[PDB]
DNA sequence: AAATTGACCAATCAGAGGTAGGATG
DNA sequence: TTCATCCTACCTCTGATTGGTCAAT
């Protein structure tokens, strides 16, 4: 289970994404769960390799933003940079 | 269905995640 | 170029709405008063996904917080991209095939080719 | 120097709180009217822990009284050190992993390497 | 036997007092703390014990515990309890 | 995970408690 | 809804319990 | 006569089942090896219900022990009577209206008309 | 409060009376608690008045049974009679 | 001091009701 | 084709169960 984000939180965000009338198939929720969980694992694997090769043990915010840029999530990296500078 | 070239920024990390994913399955079925 | 992914693959009304949704996200992150509040159980679950990778040793407190927010945007965008195919088929119920269809429109999602075969 | 262990591995507010705890412990031990009459069952059990070692033969009445006081300080400072990790993870329940995390911040706790594998 | 551990109710009471009034403690946290403080006793006593055998003495005393505490890097514990031990004898 | 060098004041007493702990566990 | 005659073995004890329950409630308050 | 209350107001299989439940209760009470130390907390609390009545002064140890057994039978038989009404509405969750419906089938339950109006 | 048996014990007896897969509404548990508590208070009050009228201070097993018989719980009296004689 | 059990909180799961999507004419 | 109205099957979301710690005994 530790591979996947919990499904209830995923289903809540999807419901807010959709019009009031909309239903979501159980299959659709499970799929979205696997997708967002790979999104984390994917970016984190990139960030983690760069840390190991620069002899740092701590994966920090800049490592996640740098990895998003590398992997072609530039819109995510720039939008979230603003969020991180306030932290 | 399955293409030869994918997103050039993502292709290598994809190959590595295929390996990292295989090794998670090796342990889960073992234990 | 760095906003290319916002509407890559979308046509007509869908382009405007996803663009507007991204303007909404950016306005939100630009606001001055952020909680940075994560539920204990979500925070422990994000760390656990990251930690499943043996190469990951120690995780900063700010990393799960970035992912909390990024995963909200990822789910919403993809759900909204998926819903287009549900409307096209004049359906009220979003199915797995609507997500599959949404993934195929942008190369940003190539990382998911093994998670959703299509 | 002598008090290096009070603060070893702590940052920010935790550092002042453990130092203030130790100043409170010292004020208490410096008071002129101690009661050295601690419960028959607790001192029977302290002596039994000491006596579990074959190398120990006879135990002074003083030794168990030093340990009764020393163990209260040990438990308190380690629980307070472990609570920091409970707060960092937005939790109000202390877990075993909060104790493990606290042991790793100071080499004073190296003697517990086999009691709490980490 | 299993006389290796302090009784857990006393350990959990001291822990409860170390935490904010509305904090909770997991059973496994109490058990962990119980083993930690019992090795604290065993570890120090073993050092105090060896020195006693090497100086041909039978009784382990208060000075021996404090000396073992400074030897093992528990200097703050030895210095604070020194004050306490003096008062015990006067 | 398992370090070569631990606290210099504690190392030797740790080694000795590992022996004493196995022997106590030998009774059972 | 509300009957005049109930179990002939219980009626008198029901009336008394109504009195005893009213007291408790007025002594409670 | 003496067992009229066992199946009063029940028809069909419910009747046989409540009857068989009472037979099972009676064989149990007829057994030779009773353990008469039910939890001191439950017997303390039974006694506090009895002592809420100002008229009550001293209570025999015998009395709370009779009510412990009696209250187990009462809850069991009323729950079983109430389940009938949940089964008829094709429900798996017992509701208050199932207890109310059950009470209305037997005048043994007339003492509860103010408790369940 | 003193008027009511603790609800956990009541809920446990109810759960054992129902099929293994049955649910119990909170309101159903609370109703059964009030019912069984009045069952005690009702029988006790009849036993308690007979005691007062006959100038006795203690209420005993045979008074509970006599009160159950007079109040129309005859099955409960006759079943528990057998139990009382073993005690 | 240790074991047992009721109460309670937060997190999860199940079923009772609600809506979709298909069948028929 | 476009309705009218069933039925069946799935999803929703309230509310019941679960898991685990405190408090009382
Ligand atoms: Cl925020
Ligand atoms: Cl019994």
């Amino acid at each position: 289970q530790d591979r996947w984000l919990p499904i209830a939180n995923v289903a809540r965000i999807m419901k807010l994404a959709l019009p009031e009338n909309a239903k979501i198939a159980k299959e659709a929720k499970e799929c979205m769960q696997e997708c967002v969980s790979e999104f984390i694992s994917f970016i984190t694997s990139e960030a983690s390799e760069k840390c190991q090769q620069e002899k740092r043990k701590t994966v920090n915010g800049e490592d996640i933003l740098f990895a998003m840029t590398s992997l072609g999530f530039e819109n995510y990296a720039e939008a979230l940079k603003i969020y991180l500078s306030k932290y | 269905e399955s293409p030869l070239y994918v997103n050039a920024k993502q292709f290598h990390r994809i190959l590595k995640r295929r390996v990292a994913r295989q090794k998670l399955e090796e342990q889960l079925r073992l234990t | 170029g760095t906003w290319a992914n916002v509407n890559q693959g979308l046509q007509g009304t869908a382009r405007d709405i996803l663009t507007t949704y991204w303007q909404h996200v950016i306005n939100h992150l630009e606001s001055d008063n952020h909680d940075y509040k994560i539920h204990q159980l979500l925070l422990a679950r994000i760390k656990k996904v990251m930690k499943a990778d043996p190469e990951v040793k120690m995780i900063s407190a700010e990393a799960p917080i970035l992912f909390a927010k990024g995963c909200d945007v990822f789910i919403t965008e993809l759900t909204m991209r998926a819903w287009i195919h549900a409307e096209d088929n004049k359906r009220r119920t979003l199915q797995r095939s609507d997500i599959a269809a949404a993934l195929s429109k942008s190369d940003m999602f190539d990382f998911l080719i093994d998670i959703v075969p299509r």
